[PDB]
């Protein structure tokens, strides 16, 4: 009864492209933190306003979709335990 | 020639358990008055998720009776407001609509998004084979690491 | 050149500092031979800097064992304490723990090339009518310290704490999802279940924002 | 004969503002001090 999953590897992919693996490792170690509950909501848009900067506005875009994934699958099936190959 | 101390200033504890009135209390018999808070219950007002949508009203929209838990709520604030953003790729299909889904709870919710996250990489990998309590965000924690720093 | 002929002036500020400062700054003097008058001044204000910083993070590391979760109640807790061991202008080390951090503390020293600084040493929803912003004091509100800017002028606008605006922002965003983000604008006063003009405030937001789309 | 090796002119001399860029604390060698500062407390911190 469970409806399939949602596929990720778009949603993912398009934003490590369009953030650039020069200032990623920034971007994914602030997110991170603040997951775990090591930050608060002014030291995170401290540190990541800059990189979701855009004028298209194709980061911020990108940002809350793939949040927006995250969430949705909640009520999905339980992908292959580990790491994703992809 | 000389550099100083180097280890003890870049440390980071943990909020403590005792609040400080109550050891300024262990000198005399000055605990006679217990001011617990109500809400604040085992000394974590936060981090327990507690009622549903169900309670929701207007009057108790102005006290703190309801939760989403902790897990939750930092994924939840971890999106940024711009100036749509919950378009899902194949969900148009009038397939996905037909569609049904469980009822889960506030605590299974928690564990399915720390695996979601696990599979994409946000978070570590299980041991081979989460301090929420700590309040680790707080206000003077944030101070501290900015002086760390400098 | 160090302006040793002022007995005023170079005493008096001998006299306004504080015993430990007294005794680095007694312990650097002689070098002053070989430094012109700026670097003089660099190198003692950075050993002055070192020093104050040093005492500051001593002093919030004891504060977050006591379990005091603000820097208001930090000073209200010393206060006390002097009036206890009592019963039984600031310096530097108690700018740093202000409320608000000096403008020369938001930036680092010595940028990210490794080269030392030459200076080393918005959407607003309308008041709805009927009613009455209550001010969100850190007491009160637990998870304050996570709600945007932006969208804590609505919770204050609308009156209503942040974890329940928490658990309506998942709801909306649980029912828009289901439907490839589009609802009607009665679909999201119903979710609401409270008055109109709020369930009507918050839905605008987050068409604003883009979280949802209106159908 | 040993005075000879003293002759640099900066041995009793204290360099003076009005002069200009005298300072003793140019960037073009504290770039390469704090290096090797930083270099030593890495070594310090795995020993420690």
């Amino acid at each position: 009864l469970v409806p399939p999953r949602i596929d990720l590897e778009p949603i993912y992919t398009a934003l490590k492209a369009a953030i650039g693996a020069e200032q990623w490792p920034v971007y994914k170690e602030t997110l991170t933190n603040f997951l775990i509950g090591r930050l608060n909501q002014a030291e995170l848009s401290e540190r990541i306003d800059p990189i979701l900067a855009s004028q298209d506005g194709q980061k911020e875009h990108l940002h809350n979709q793939l949040i927006a994934a995250i969430y949705a699958n909640v009520t999905r099936e339980m992908p292959d335990p580990g790491l994703a190959p992809w | 020639r000389e550099r100083g101390d180097r280890v003890t200033p870049f440390i980071m504890p943990k909020r403590g358990k005792k609040h400080y009135t109550e050891i300024w209390a262990e000198e005399d018999g000055a605990m006679a008055i217990d001011s617990s808070p109500p809400g604040g219950r085992d000394r974590l007002p936060p981090n327990q998720a507690r009622g549903s949508i169900d309670n929701m009203d207007d009057e108790v929209a102005e006290t703190d009776k309801l939760s989403v838990g902790p897990l939750l709520t930092r994924l939840l604030q971890a999106m940024r407001p711009e100036n749509p953003a919950t378009f899902m790729p194949e969900s148009n299909t009038e397939a996905w609509k037909k569609a049904t889904h469980p009822k889960l709870d506030y605590n299974q919710v928690d564990e399915r998004i720390k695996q979601e996250l696990r599979h994409i990489g946000f978070l570590p990998l299980p041991p081979s084979s989460a301090e929420y309590d700590g309040h680790y965000d707080d206000e003077v924690a944030a101070r501290l690491r900015v002086l760390q720093a400098r | 050149e160090h302006n040793l002929l002022e007995y005023r002036e170079n005493t008096k500020a001998e006299k306004k500092r504080s015993r430990e400062e007294r005794e680095l700054l007694n312990k650097a003097k002689p070098f002053a031979r070989m430094m012109n008058r700026h670097d003089f001044e660099q190198f003692c204000q950075g050993l002055i800097d070192e020093l104050n910083l040093r005492q500051a993070i001593a002093q919030l590391q004891e504060w977050r064992s006591m379990r005091i979760g603000d820097l208001k109640s930090g000073e209200k807790y010393e206060q006390e304490k002097a009036l206890r061991i009592q019963k039984s202008p600031p310096s530097g080390a108690a700018l740093l723990v202000a409320p608000e951090l000096p403008a020369r503390y938001k930036e680092p020293i010595i940028d990210a090339n490794g080269f030392p600084r030459p200076d080393a040493n918005k959407y607003v929803p309308p008041p709805v009518p009927g009613v009455q912003p209550m001010n969100l004091t850190q007491d009160n509100a637990p998870d304050l310290h996570l709600l945007t800017p932006e969208e804590i002028k609505l919770c204050e606008t609308l009156r209503i704490q942040p974890k329940p605006y928490i658990m309506i922002k998942e709801q909306i965003l649980k029912e828009a999802v289901k439907g490839n983000g589009s609802l009607k604008k009665k679909q999201a006063k119903e979710i609401c279940r409270l008055d109109s003009q709020k369930g009507g405030r918050i839905f605008d937001f987050m068409v604003n924002a883009g979280w949802v789309v209106k159908a | 004969q040993i005075g000879a090796v003293f002759d640099d002119e900066g041995i009793t001399k204290c360099p003076r503002v009005e002069d200009g860029d005298t300072s003793i604390f140019g960037r073009e060698i504290m770039a390469e001090l704090i290096k090797r500062e930083k270099e030593a407390w890495d070594e310090e911190v795995e020993e420690e």
